DNA sequence: GCGTCCTTCGGAAGAGATTCAGA
DNA sequence: TCTGAATCTCTTCCAGCACACATCAGGACGC
RNA sequence: GAUGUGUGCU
């Protein structure tokens, strides 16, 4: 459900941005899980352009410069 | 913070603390007077509640609460919760060079125009006025400038006028339900302190006008201004993005407009006379010698666009009224003339927009929806399409209709004392036929409300579709339906309880006669069922905006 | 007949059905209850009184020593509500106690006592109620809504459906007491009883029933009948009850004296029942092997050596019983367990339960109510006793105990407050019968389960809470004190009872700042029943019933007013009728109907009551006595309307008004509304701010003068008399002599209430309406308040409105008003707000009030005095300086930006110990100066109506009027007159005048002492300065405009008089609505309201024309009888022979702007009335006109609807919510923009327009929305001066929420940290 | 006046802990 | 008597923006 | 700054 696929991302931090935040960041510090900021709530929550529009050509670039 | 007065600001996580570093202070003078193990284990258990309410209090059976039993937030009530550091202060900010007023209309706008108060583009364009003082050498330094500035001078007003010119604002309304409730326009300086809206997109705003605001955002870097230019301008949003239907459609004033002008009635000031052109047509109507709903004859050329790409014309005469050979003037040159010959809805109209947008493109689809609100709202003030208690006519076959109904309702009650007929069987007979008498009388006033109008051919009498204003607006799409229509003339229908039983006796009075004082007792049910459902059941549908929009 | 009150414009009223029972005094509720709680009670029940006695007389812990009430008393209040308002302070009064400490002789408990103590001692501090009903709190005035919360007593709920997740619905039984804990009992999906205490955890309710030491063979012999097994000869017979084999199967062959009645398997039916009785036998034969599925009802143990073979709640088994056959007890005792009927709950619970013993009980509830510590007998003991049977942890009310004995169908209606045995076996029988099939449960939502609690009730339960606090340190404290030196006040401390009522009266749910703007929003929000509070619930969990309307709300609560939002269906308002029960139930007034009459005498039925009767409805048609004419009329007999005989029926319905409260009885043509446009009326009408000059409605309903009259907002009369002087501010009446008291008697004075504050900044300013010589009668309105005509309530204008669209200025839902409306002025109200400019001593030294600022010219400072504060009456615009404040090192308090005004009040409060600036002693000289001046005004003139009254004495018996007046005015109350009583009177009046002299001689020293005084203020301040200004809001292109039935909009375009619709005559339209909006919301009120007034003012406009040119009085009564005389059958029936042909006059000239005319709610005029009220003027009976194009001068070619629509105007104006923010101040915690219009503050982006911005694409505009006007800092600077730097170009860094993010997740155990 | 200090009451769903029963 | 299936218990969630007003910040005890 | 109340538009 859209619940569970959300709360079940890559990045950690989209799930404790959108619900059940001890619960999410409790078990990403016991697996110790690393974020890749690969979405867009993670580029909006940082402060960076998100990969989404105008900004996503300069996310290519980033990508493609390593 | 200090506030005035000696005492200091209701801390929570700085009380926390205290009580923490109070509790471990304690254990480590305990732990040096070698205490006894009862009292030095119960010490070491309250620290380990005191630091398990530091860091996520209430997660134990009782939270501690500091004053008048409120429980205080420590450090994990502001990182969870809707009030935390995340929904609050980083997927959402408050933001500078904002503004917030009351909308009104304005319809003398453009699609791509809003109207911004005097004195509130003077306060969101302030920099930018500092900027091009210093350029110009009025002011010398900031402060100066600053100081000109709050004075108001004759000349900041003049200014004003260049920074704004073509650098949009971003108008947002309070629900952004979907990406159309941020658009961007650019701005036209105005007297007053209310920001004007073009009237067309208030269907994508869903903003009416009896009191709602909305804010306006200033683009600050040259790629903001680009892209709501390029992205977010109302030019460029004429689409939905849910459908494929267009978004900028006329509403309940154009779409009334629009359907008097384009309506034939079987009579005129000047009925059988042949006219050489629209705009002949204009200066025939215009001059008072033909009435806007005349059956006439116009010589039209219709562009097509039939070749690759190429308008060839072709001309002809056909039967059309006045009122549609003027509305043809503004249509551009590439769309058939059976577009407008005919009884324009809210449905005709839109689909005119979406073959206009599909086969011209996107800037006559601007041009055509300016010009059809321009032309809508004059020939809607010339026509007085007004609402009197005369125009919501009762059918005279309603009273006969309910004395039946109430004979059958007597003689199932009798058959129920005798036997035959069950408190079952006996309730959803009564209400079928009530509701059969409820389709009756709403069937009778509709067929008298707008086909019953007798009007002359000069010869005889004939039928037509009435010009019952209530009737207008409901047939034109503008506002109301079947149902508002079937409550105001015919019966109100059957108001059932909250608990979900219909009730015995529906409601037999209108909005044309009064009600009882216990028919309106039984609506009041169901208008505030209705009510409440939207304050408290809109929460679960913005709850599941949200989840589709985290999860996608 | 009518008085000069009606007899100056008498409203044309449409009623057809008559009256019988006048509205009530709309505000009894507030003023009853707290009369309740304030008066002097003999026996004492109510307020204060019952709560002293609940806690005293006190004794200590058997110290010899008693602290015993007498009687209380209420000083009178330090200041006025007046200068409350003024300074700043409560309006309360002190509590004075006649407390007594006793203490008997030592050895002798009862004997001779060793001396009496006592002494009035000031305790508390209990705020006043004014006459109004609205409290003052801290100069702001407070209105202590009432409650609607559920009655203490017992409510056996369902919890239906969802539960267990199966169907099967459970049953619970809820005892709520006023005072005390829960004792939730309910069942289980296994059929078990589990009494839960508090909601803590379940548990059996054997637990319980053993902790109230009963044995197990008890708790059976309570809930089930034996039935009786006798061991004989051999086949143990059984003694049988024929009605108890009523529907089973036959175990066996049913059989007796041989014959046979039932066969093997056969569904035993009724008929076999009554011929077994018929048979008249008791015992008939049973198999043993039957009696495997049965249970031992009470225990049985050996005859020989006394051991225990069956104990109690045990199963009757093959072996077993034939132990028992052996042993020789001959009688067996089984249970009635009826699988359907009789079920066995309380044996399942009793083997469920794994107690046995009453101290183990006791044992297993401490550990439930206070589990991790020792329990002890004594303790366990101890806290049983204090949690159901205590008269101070645990009380049942008077109303808790009548709604607990009656829900158990008990006879009486009184009794003890604590639970009792009986009272919990009786809740937990009722609650099995409902499991059983017979009974039934009961809603939560009947009005004859939900109390209200007023004032009264809710202040005396929280005086009674710090009346608790005190006297447990009353107890503490005296059983260590020192004898001989404590007089009764060392031991009772006053701290506590004032702090619990202020924090009650202060900073409550419930004590709701007053929605002050006009009559209607204070007489509405008296009126106010919430649910929220203490004690209620909160709107989370507020279920979808709750809000919902029930049909008990007829006649007690208003079912189309409550304010839509969070919370609707939740603070419902009181109808008109609706009165207060003694235990505090809703309660409606009825007319009794006998066999064919209905009467007149009246009854209220609560709402438990009125489910019994058959009532009639309020519209049926009688004919001269008394009689229903048709012989089935519709009425409503158990919450269900149907048709009923005229016999049936037994009471009928007041008037038809009683259904809707005083807010929405006001909208006219109620009945062709909608109820979502009648509820937006109500609110909009509560909204309504007072305009400069009040306009009556030329379509109303007749409930104005009850809502003007009874609001206090008016000046009404008390005793009827003669205006002897009327002044712009002050009102002088000379009572006749039939109103006069023979001591005592004088005059009375009315000073009135000018330009004041009111809550919501609008200006509340009573003007005269009576003219000077002008006879007035008792209880009439002299001056009308804010938006009030003649005593009769005006929120609004009459503007002249056009349904037609006009170029689309009118689109959605837009008004066009005509440039006329402004230049009249109609619509420009006045805003008197108050600008505080508080002085603080902060370090480095205290605060300045100096008219000298440094780097600001002269220029700013012209408007000061020579003392820093502005003038009274400066012409002070947005930006100027009002108080030049210093602080040492400028913040002068300054005008807000953008923002009029004309400083009309200017108030200082100095500290004592600071003497003074010399504008504040210019302000007390003039005070002092208007102090004695307006008290030796208002004696002169008293003194004068005095000396009339000697005069008029002097005039009986012997009179020398020749020599009376060179008389010097001392020397004529003993002049020449018999010894009779007319001397006494003369001498009572000589009395009377010296006790009146040195009462103002000393009312002026108090008076100087109170103006002089030092004005205590708060901690750390040296003096306050609050300046009014006063501002004329005219109307504009942006606010909010509204009618009465929900058609509200926000004007757009203030067009010129020339661009606006004409008709023949040319006159303009004031106002263009929009006709879309009353179809698809149906709000026909309108159009109907619409075409009234436009008649009216047809009528208004003939009287005008025949009063222009001089007309003789006969032409103005005929056609003004006409007028009055138009409908079919009215009760108004006015006849203007009676007349004295100048009254009709001043009445005629009174009309000439419009009758008045007066529509019932339900009772409304019918579209025949109206249209032939259109003809009687020489306006279309059609209601639609032609109107001409104001610009192109050619006509509209449609005839379009004109008329005379009440437009309000609610305070939702432009220029309160216009606000932009530049770069401004920021947060602290995380460097964002403030929030609010308050402070500078930017709007919130929120959460929402951050997905249209994604959706967009646009990512640098989001990326500037989130970084550079936002918590980025050094970003932010450096965007700043690139936009003054002529360079559109941003350097985003990382916005500091997300650096606070961080902080506060390694605050915790987790370390998160940004990688390379 | 300053100043130093140790209630209860929703409901819907889901997860994760207990208990049943049954082969 | 091991182990799926059912049941009991505890947790999380319940819209968006805005405006107005008020109250609070330890109050109990020593001096 | 946080609570409490009232209110506006959905
Ligand atoms: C005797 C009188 C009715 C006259 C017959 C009974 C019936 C309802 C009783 C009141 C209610 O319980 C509410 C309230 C409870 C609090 O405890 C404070 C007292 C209050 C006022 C009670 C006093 C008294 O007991 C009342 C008036
Ligand atoms: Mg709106």
């Amino acid at each position: 459900g859209i619940t569970k696929a959300s709360l079940a991302t890559e990045s950690f931090i989209s799930a404790a941005s959108f619900q059940e935040t001890t619960r999410v960041l409790t078990e990403a510090a016991v697996a110790g899980k690393r974020d890749e900021l690969r979405g867009l709530k993670e580029n909006v929550i940082v402060g960076r352009l998100i990969p989404a529009g105008t900004g996503y050509a300069y996310h290519q670039d980033r990508m493609r410069r390593r | 913070v200090p506030l005035d007065g000696g005492r200091f600001a209701t801390s929570d996580l700085n009380d926390l603390y205290r009580r923490v570093i109070n509790r471990n202070n304690r254990l480590k003078r305990l732990l040096d007077l070698a205490a006894p193990d009862i009292i030095v284990r119960n010490e070491k258990r309250m620290l380990q509640e005191a630091v398990d309410a530091l860091l996520d209090n209430g997660r134990r059976g009782r939270a501690i609460t500091g004053s008048n039993k409120r429980p205080l937030k420590s450090l994990a009530d502001m990182i969870k919760g809707k009030q935390g550091r995340f929904r609050q202060n980083l997927l959402g900010k408050r933001v500078d060079y904002s503004g917030r007023s009351v909308i009104t209309v304005g319809p003398y706008l453009r699609l791509h125009q809003c109207g911004l108060p005097k004195k509130m583009a003077l306060e969101l364009f302030k920099p930018f006025i500092y900027g091009k003082l210093e350029l110009r050498g009025l002011a010398t330094t900031i402060k100066a400038a600053k100081k000109m500035v709050e004075r108001e001078e004759a000349v900041v007003w003049d200014i004003l006028d260049e920074v704004i010119r073509e650098h949009p604002v971003l108008l947002n309304r309070a629900p952004t339900l979907h990406r159309l409730g941020i658009q961007a326009f650019e701005p036209v300086l105005i007297e007053g302190k209310a920001i004007q809206l073009h009237p067309l997109v208030c269907a994508a705003y869903n903003a009416d006008f009896d009191g709602d605001q909305m804010a306006v955002h200033v683009p600050l870097t040259l790629e903001a201004q680009l892209e709501a230019r390029a992205l977010m301008m109302s030019t460029n949003n004429i689409l939905s993005p849910a459908n494929g239907e267009p978004i900028i459609v006329p509403s309940q004033d154009v779409v009334l407009g629009l359907y008097y002008m384009t309506r034939d009635c079987v009579n005129a000031k000047g009925e059988g006379m042949v006219l050489t052109g629209p705009k002949e047509a204009e200066r025939l109507y215009r001059s008072g010698l033909a009435s806007l709903h005349a059956r006439v004859k116009v010589r039209i050329t219709e562009y097509e666009k039939d070749a690759n790409g190429e308008l060839v014309a072709k001309t002809s005469l056909k039967d059309t009224t006045v009122g549609r050979a003027i509305l043809w003037m503004i249509v551009p040159k590439g769309l058939p003339y059976s577009i407008v010959n005919q009884a324009l809805g809210k449905k005709a109209i839109s689909k005119m927009l979406n073959t206009c947008y599909r086969i011209l493109g996107l800037k006559p689809t601007v041009i055509f929806a300016d010009q059809i609100m321009y032309t809508g709202f004059a020939y809607a003030a010339r026509s007085g399409a007004s609402v009197g208690i005369d125009d919501m006519v009762i059918p005279e076959k309603k009273h006969e209709i309910i004395s039946e109904a109430e004979a059958e309702v007597a003689e199932i009650q009798e058959q129920f004392q005798s036997g035959l007929v069950t408190a079952g069987e006996r309730y959803n007979k009564v209400i079928d036929i009530w509701a059969a008498a409820n389709d009756r009388v709403s069937k009778a006033m509709m067929d008298n409300l707008q086909t019953e109008t007798v009007i002359n051919r000069d010869g005889q009498e004939e039928k037509q579709v009435s010009f019952n204003s209530i009737y207008m607006m409901a047939d034109s799409g503008a506002r109301g339906s079947a149902a508002q229509i079937r409550q105001l003339a015919g019966m109100r229908g059957l108001m059932a309880k909250p608990d979900g039983s219909i009730i015995e006796t529906p409601i037999t009075a209108n909005f044309r006669e009064g009600l009882n004082v216990l028919q309106y007792f039984i609506s009041t049910h169901g208008a505030r069922k209705g009510l409440a459902d939207t304050a408290l059941k809109t929460a679960n549908s913005g709850y599941l905006t949200r989840r589709l929009v985290d999860v996608a | 007949v009518y008085s000069y009150t009606e007899k100056k414009r008498i409203r044309k009223d449409f009623g057809k059905r008559p009256q019988v029972l006048d509205v009530p005094y709309l505000l009894s509720i507030q003023l009853d209850s707290f009369q309740k709680f304030i008066e002097q009670d003999p026996e004492g029940q109510y307020g204060l009184e019952a709560a002293f006695r609940s806690v005293f007389p006190i004794q200590s812990y058997s110290g010899n020593s008693e602290l015993q009430y007498v009687s209380y008393r209420l000083g009178e209040p330090v200041f006025d509500v007046q200068e409350c308002q003024i300074r700043g302070v409560t309006y309360s009064a002190p509590l004075r106690v006649k407390l007594r400490l006793v203490i008997y002789e030592r050895e002798a408990p009862e004997g001779t006592v060793k001396d009496i103590k006592e002494q009035e001692v000031y305790m508390g501090e209990i705020p006043l109620m004014t006459d109004n009903g609205t409290f003052v709190i801290n100069g702001t005035e407070r209105v202590i809504v009432s409650q609607l919360h559920r009655s203490p007593g017992v409510f056996f709920d369902s919890d239906k459906g969802k539960t267990h997740s199966s169907g099967k619905v459970l049953y619970n039984a809820r005892i709520i007491p006023y005072r005390g804990s829960w004792l939730d009992f309910e069942f289980d999906p296994k059929d078990n009883l589990f009494v839960r205490i508090d909601r803590r955890r379940k548990l059996p309710a054997t637990i319980i029933l053993r902790a109230l030491n009963y044995t197990t063979e008890q708790i059976l012999d309570l809930f089930f009948e034996k039935v009786i097994f006798e061991i004989r000869d051999n086949k143990l017979q059984m003694e049988l009850v024929p009605e108890r084999l009523r529907g089973e199967t036959a175990s066996f062959d049913i059989e007796a004296n041989g014959k046979v009645y039932v066969e093997k398997g056969r569904r035993i039916t009724a008929r076999h029942i009554r011929q077994l009785e018929k048979d008249d036998v008791k015992l008939i034969e049973v198999p043993v092997e039957y009696i495997a599925g049965k249970v031992v009802a009470k225990d049985y143990i050996d005859e020989s050596t006394g051991e225990l073979i069956c104990a109690a709640n045990m199963e009757l088994s093959l072996d077993l019983l034939a132990k028992l056959s052996q042993s020789g007890h001959k009688r067996i005792e089984t249970l009635f367990t009826n699988d359907l009927d009789h079920g066995p709950y309380i044996s399942e619970t009793l083997r469920v339960d794994p107690t046995n013993d009453r101290l183990s009980a006791l044992v297993e509830i401490y550990r439930m109510m206070r589990p991790g510590e020792p329990p002890t007998r004594e303790a366990a003991e101890s806290l049983f006793e204090n949690l159901f049977f205590s008269e101070d942890r645990y009380d049942l009310s008077a109303v808790g105990r009548m709604k607990f004995n009656r829900s158990l169908l008990r006879e009486e209606i009184e009794g003890s407050g604590i639970l009792s045995k009986d009272d919990i076996i009786d809740v937990m029988k009722k609650l099995i019968d409902i499991r059983n099939g017979k009974g039934e449960v009961d809603d939560i939502d009947h009005l004859g389960n939900r109390r209200i609690r007023s004032v009264g009730e809710m202040a005396e339960n929280q005086f009674r809470v710090g009346l608790v606090r005190v006297e447990r340190a009353v107890k503490e404290r005296l059983s260590l004190g020192d004898l001989d030196t404590l007089m009764p006040q060392d031991m009772i401390n006053a701290k506590p009872i004032s702090a619990a009522v202020k924090e009650f009266f202060g900073s409550s749910q419930l004590s709701q700042f007053m929605d002050q703007n006009n009559p209607l929003s204070e007489i509405t929000h008296k009126r106010r029943i919430s649910a929220l509070g203490p004690g209620g619930l909160t709107r989370e969990r507020a279920g979808f019933e709750v809000r919902d309307v029930h049909p008990t709300h007829y006649g007690r609560v208003c079912p189309i007013e409550t304010p839509e939002g969070p919370n609707i269906g939740l603070i419902n308002s009181l109808s008109v009728y609706a009165q207060t029960n003694e235990y505090g139930f809703l309660e409606t007034p009825y007319r009794k109907v006998t066999d064919g009459v209905v009467t007149d005498e009246i009854h209220y039925l609560s709402a438990i009551e009125e489910g019994n009767y058959v009532i009639a409805q309020a519209n049926s048609n009688l004919d001269e006595e008394g009689h229903f004419v048709e012989d089935l009329v519709t009425c409503r007999s158990k919450g269900e309307s149907s048709l009923f005989s005229r016999d049936q029926v037994d009471y009928m319905d007041v008037s038809t008004q009683q259904v809707v409260s005083v807010g929405a009885s006001l909208i006219p043509f109620l009945e062709h509304d909608d109820a979502n446009r009648a509820l937006m009326g109500a609110n909009m009408q509560r909204q309504a701010v007072p305009t400069l000059r009040a306009d009556k409605p030329l379509v109303g309903t007749g409930m104005e003068r009850a809502v003007a009259v009874d609001s206090g907002v008016t000046a009404v009369a008390k005793r009827g008399g003669v205006v002897q002087y009327v002044d712009a501010s002050r009102i002088v009446i000379k009572v006749n002599e039939d109103e006069m008291y023979p001591g005592e008697a004088g005059i009375d004075i009315y000073n009135l209430t000018k330009y004041t504050r009111s809550n919501q900044n609008t200006c509340i300013n009573q003007m005269p309406c009576v003219s000077l010589g002008e006879p007035v009668e008792r209880g009439d309105v002299l001056a009308d308040g804010p938006s009030t005509d003649l005593g009769e309530l005006a929120l609004g204008q009459n503007m002249r409105v056009a349904f037609m669209p006009w170029n689309g200025y009118n689109f959605e839902d837009s008004i066009l008003v005509s440039e006329r409306v402004v230049q009249e002025d109609r619509f420009t109200t006045i805003h008197i707000q108050e600008l505080a400019c508080v002085s603080r001593d902060t370090k480095l030294g205290p605060e300045e009030i100096t008219a000298d600022i440094p780097n600001v010219g002269e220029a700013a400072l012209s408007k000061l005095d020579e003392s820093g504060i502005v003038y009274i009456g400066a012409e002070v615009t947005g930006g100027d300086i009002l108080v030049g404040k210093v602080t040492p090192k400028d913040s002068s308090l300054r005008v807000p930006n953008g923002v009029s005004g004309t400083v009309i009040d200017v108030q200082v409060f100095t500290r004592d110990g600071v003497e003074k600036d010399k504008r504040a002693l210019e302000i007390e000289e003039m005070q002092l100066k208007q102090a004695k001046k307006d008290l030796s005004e208002e004696l002169q003139i008293l003194e004068a109506g005095l000396f009339s009254r000697i005069r008029a004495v002097l005039v009986a018996g012997g009179v020398e009027a020749e020599k009376l007046d060179k008389l010097p005015r001392d020397r004529w109350l003993e002049l020449g007159l018999t010894d009779e009583e007319k001397q006494n009177q003369l001498e009572q009046l000589a009395e009377q005048y010296d006790e009146l002299k040195h009462e103002f001689e000393k009312k002026l020293e108090a008076k100087r002492r109170k103006i002089t005084q030092g004005d205590d203020l708060a901690p750390g301040v040296l003096k306050i300065v609050k300046v009014y200004l006063a501002v004329k809001r005219r109307i504009q292109p942006g606010d909010k405009m509204a009618g009465r039935h929900g058609n509200k909009g926000v004007i757009s375009k203030i067009n010129p008089i020339e661009d606006m619709p004409y008709d023949e005559n040319g006159t303009p339209v004031d106002i263009v609505l929009n006709p879309l909006g009353v179809p698809s919301r149906m709000n026909i009120g309108q159009i109907l309201e619409t075409h009234l007034g436009m008649a009216a003012k047809g009528i208004g406009d003939k009287i005008n024309a025949m009063l222009k040119q001089q007309q003789e009085v006969a032409k103005l009564r005929e056609f003004i009888q006409r007028a009055y005389d138009l409908g079919a059958d009215v009760r108004q029936k006015v006849d203007l022979s009676t007349f004295s042909d100048e009254e009709v006059m001043r009445l005629a000239e009174n009309l000439r702007k419009g009758m008045p005319i007066a529509t019932p709610v339900f009772d409304g005029a019918k579209e025949a009335e109206i249209k032939e009220l259109l003809k009687l003027g020489d306006l279309p009976t059609s209601g639609q006109i032609r109107l001409y194009d104001g610009r192109t001068g050619e006509q509209f070619e449609r005839p379009v609807t004109v008329g005379y629509m009440y437009m309000l105007k609610l305070n939702h104006l432009v220029d309160d919510k216009m606000h932009a923010r530049s770069t401004g101040s920021y947060s602290l915690v995380t460097q964002q923009p403030l929030g609010g219009k308050a402070q500078f503050g930017g709007q919130r982006f929120g959460e929402m327009e951050v997905w249209a911005l994604e959706a967009y694409g646009a990512a640098y505009t989001l990326q500037e929305m989130l970084t550079v006007k936002s918590d980025d800092v050094n970003g932010r600077t450096k965007m700043y001066k690139n936009i003054v730097d002529g360079n559109h170009q941003m350097e985003p860094g990382m916005p500091e929420s997300f650096n606070v993010l961080l902080k506060e997740i390694r605050s915790l155990g987790i370390n998160i940290e940004l990688e390379d």
